[PDB]
DNA sequence: CCTGGATAATCAGAATCCCGGTGCCGAGGCCGCTCAATTGGTCGTAGACAGCTCTAGCACCGCTTAAACGCACGTACGCGC
C-alpha cells in the first residue's frame, strides 16, 4: 500500500498529457510523508498544549496555519475546508 | 574603552535591550497578525521575546564577526549580516 | 516607534558579540532583522492562544513559538 | 468512499488510519482526515502543475526528478515550506554569483 | 586507507557543480576531512537502528532515518 | 568557468560508486550487510552536501574579494551551521 | 619629392555531424480477489460555553536619576593603486 496511485490520479488530473519516472514518483511518495508528519504531528501537539484529546478539522486547519508560510496556508485553509462542508453535506 | 567595554557586559549577564520600547514594538507587531484588535501580553511573554531576540542578535553579532576579520577587516559591515543570514537557512 | 531600539542598545548588543567599530546602517540593518525575527515568532505564537479561545499570549506561546522557530528557550516555561 | 463525498483524490479512510494507528491521539475527529487529504491533494497538485510546467519548458513530455526540482527551487513558497530538503538525482540550480 | 578514493577530478566536479572557478589545493583534501567526519554521523546513527532490530542488513531505511535525525531529510528511497 | 554550466544542468552522480562504498564500509566496521539502495541513500546526501557546502563556501570568498576557494573557506561555513 | 586613397595577397583562426557501431531498458492499463473502508447498532464520554470568582494585564498618574541625541574633533583603516 503506498500514494503511487492516487498521486497519480492527481499527476492524471493536472497536466493529464504528461507522464512521469519511476525515480520521481519514489521522490512524491515520500513528499507527500513529509507533508503528512508536520502537518498532523504540530497539531496533536496542539492537542496536548491545550488541554484536549480531541483532534477535530479546527486542529489541522491552524497545524496548516502554523506550518505552510503564507498564500500557500491561505490556499490551503480554503482546501481542506471546502472539503469538510462537503464531507459533512453528503 | 576598546579593550574595557569588551569584557563587561560579557561578564554581566542582564538585559541590553530597554523593557519598555521592545513591549510596544512588540504589540506593534502583535496588532498586525490580529486582524486589528488590541491585545494582551503577559510579563513573562515580553521578556521571553526580549531575552530570545537579545541572544539571537548577539549570535548573529558573533556569527558575523568572524566574516569581518575573513575581508581583512575590523569594522563591521551590514555585508557580513546579509551574508550570515544566508548560511543559516 | 522602531526607533525605540536605540543606538547605544545596538552598540551594547555588538559589543556583547565582541564588535569592536560598530557601523552606521548597521543600526538599521539591525531593527530591520528585528523586525524580521520578532514578527516570525509573534506570527506563530497568537496562532497557539487563537485555537483555545484566549486573548493573551503567556510564556508558553512564547516557547511553543520560539521551537517552531528552531530555538529553544528554557527559562520561561510555567 | 469517503473521499468521493469529500470530493477528493487523496484516500480519507487511509489518511483517518495513520491518524489513528499513528499515535497521533485517541480521538481522532471526522473532520480531521478529509481536511489533511485536502492539504495533501492541494500540495500534490501544486508541486505537480509546477513540475508539470517545468517539463514542457525544459521541453520533455516525462516529469523527471530534475523537474521536482525545479518545481521545488523556483517557487518561494515551495522553497520556504521545503527549507532542509535534497533531491536525489535533481542536482542544483544553474547560477553565477 | 580509503580517504584516497574520493579523487581530485571528484573533488573538483563537486567544486565546479558548486559555482567554484579556482579550486585551491588543500580542498582536494579537506573535502576527504569533511566526509570522514559528515559521514561517520550518518553510519553510527545508521547502525544504530540496526542494532535496535534484530538483524545485519543495513537497508537505506536506516539512511533516511539517521538524515532525518541530522536534520536533512532524503527523498527518492522511502518504499 | 567552462564546466560550471555543465554539472549544474546535469544530475549523474559525480563520485564514484565503489570507492564511496569503501569508505563507507570503512566506517561501518568501526561500530554488516549493505543494501545497493543504501549505498546510493549514503552517497546522493553526502554530494547534495558538499556541493551545497562549497557554494555556501563561495559566498565566503567573494566577500573579501577573492575568487579562489581556501582553507578558511570551509570552516568558516561549517561554523555559522553548527556542524 | 611628397603625399591622399584605391585595391591587390595573404597565412591561419576552431569545432562539428555522422556513420560505425549499438542494447538492455521501462510506462500506463486489465483481470477482479479481498480485505480493509462502509454502514450501523451500541457504548462512552469532552468540552460547547456559560456561571463564576480571581489572579493579573491595561492604563494612568506619575518621583528621581540612569541613560540617549548629537557636536567636534581626529585618526587609523577599507579600499584605491
Amino acid at each position: 500500500e503506498s500514494y503511487s496511485i492516487y498521486v497519480y490520479k492527481v499527476l492524471k488530473q493536472v497536466h493529464p498529457d504528461t507522464g512521469i519516472s519511476s525515480k520521481a514518483m519514489g521522490i512524491m511518495n515520500s513528499f507527500v510523508n513529509d507533508i503528512f508528519e508536520r502537518i498532523a504531528g504540530e497539531a496533536s501537539r496542539l492537542a496536548h498544549y491545550n488541554k484536549r484529546s480531541t483532534i477535530t478539522s479546527r486542529e489541522i486547519q491552524t497545524a496548516v496555519r502554523l506550518l505552510l508560510p503564507g498564500e500557500l496556508a491561505k490556499h490551503a485553509v480554503s482546501e481542506g475546508t471546502k472539503a469538510v462542508t462537503k464531507y459533512t453535506s453528503a | 574603552g576598546w579593550l574595557k567595554e569588551i569584557r563587561k557586559l560579557q561578564k554581566s549577564t542582564h538585559l541590553l535591550i530597554r523593557k519598555l520600547p521592545f513591549s510596544r514594538l512588540a504589540r506593534e507587531i502583535c496588532v498586525k497578525f490580529t486582524r486589528g484588535v488590541d491585545f494582551n501580553w503577559q510579563a513573562q511573554a515580553l521578556l521571553a521575546l526580549q531575552e530570545a531576540a537579545e541572544a539571537f542578535l548577539v549570535h548573529l553579532f558573533e556569527d558575523a564577526y568572524l566574516l569581518t576579520l575573513h575581508a581583512g577587516r575590523v569594522t563591521l559591515f551590514p555585508k557580513d549580516v546579509q551574508l550570515a543570514r544566508r548560511i543559516r537557512g | 516607534n522602531i526607533q525605540g531600539i536605540t543606538k547605544p542598545a545596538i552598540r551594547r548588543l555588538a559589543r556583547r558579540g565582541g564588535v569592536k567599530r560598530i557601523s552606521g546602517l548597521i543600526y538599521e540593518e539591525t531593527r530591520g532583522v528585528l523586525k524580521v525575527f520578532l514578527e516570525n515568532v509573534i506570527r506563530d505564537a497568537v496562532t497557539y492562544t487563537e485555537h483555545a479561545k484566549r486573548k493573551t499570549v503567556t510564556a508558553m506561546d512564547v516557547v511553543y513559538a520560539l521551537k517552531r522557530q528552531g530555538r529553544t528557550l528554557y527559562g520561561f516555561g510555567g | 468512499t469517503r473521499s468521493s463525498r469529500a470530493g477528493l483524490q487523496f484516500p480519507v479512510g487511509r489518511v483517518h488510519r495513520l491518524l489513528r494507528k499513528g499515535n497521533y491521539s485517541e480521538r481522532v475527529g471526522a473532520g480531521a482526515p478529509v481536511y489533511l487529504a485536502a492539504v495533501l491533494e492541494y500540495l500534490t497538485a501544486e508541486i505537480l502543475e509546477l513540475a508539470g510546467n517545468a517539463a514542457r519548458d525544459n521541453k520533455k513530455t516525462r516529469i523527471i526528478p530534475r523537474h521536482l526540482q525545479l518545481a521545488i527551487r523556483n517557487d518561494e513558497e515551495l522553497n520556504k515550506l521545503l527549507g532542509r530538503v535534497t533531491i536525489a538525482q535533481g542536482g542544483v540550480l544553474p547560477n553565477i554569483q
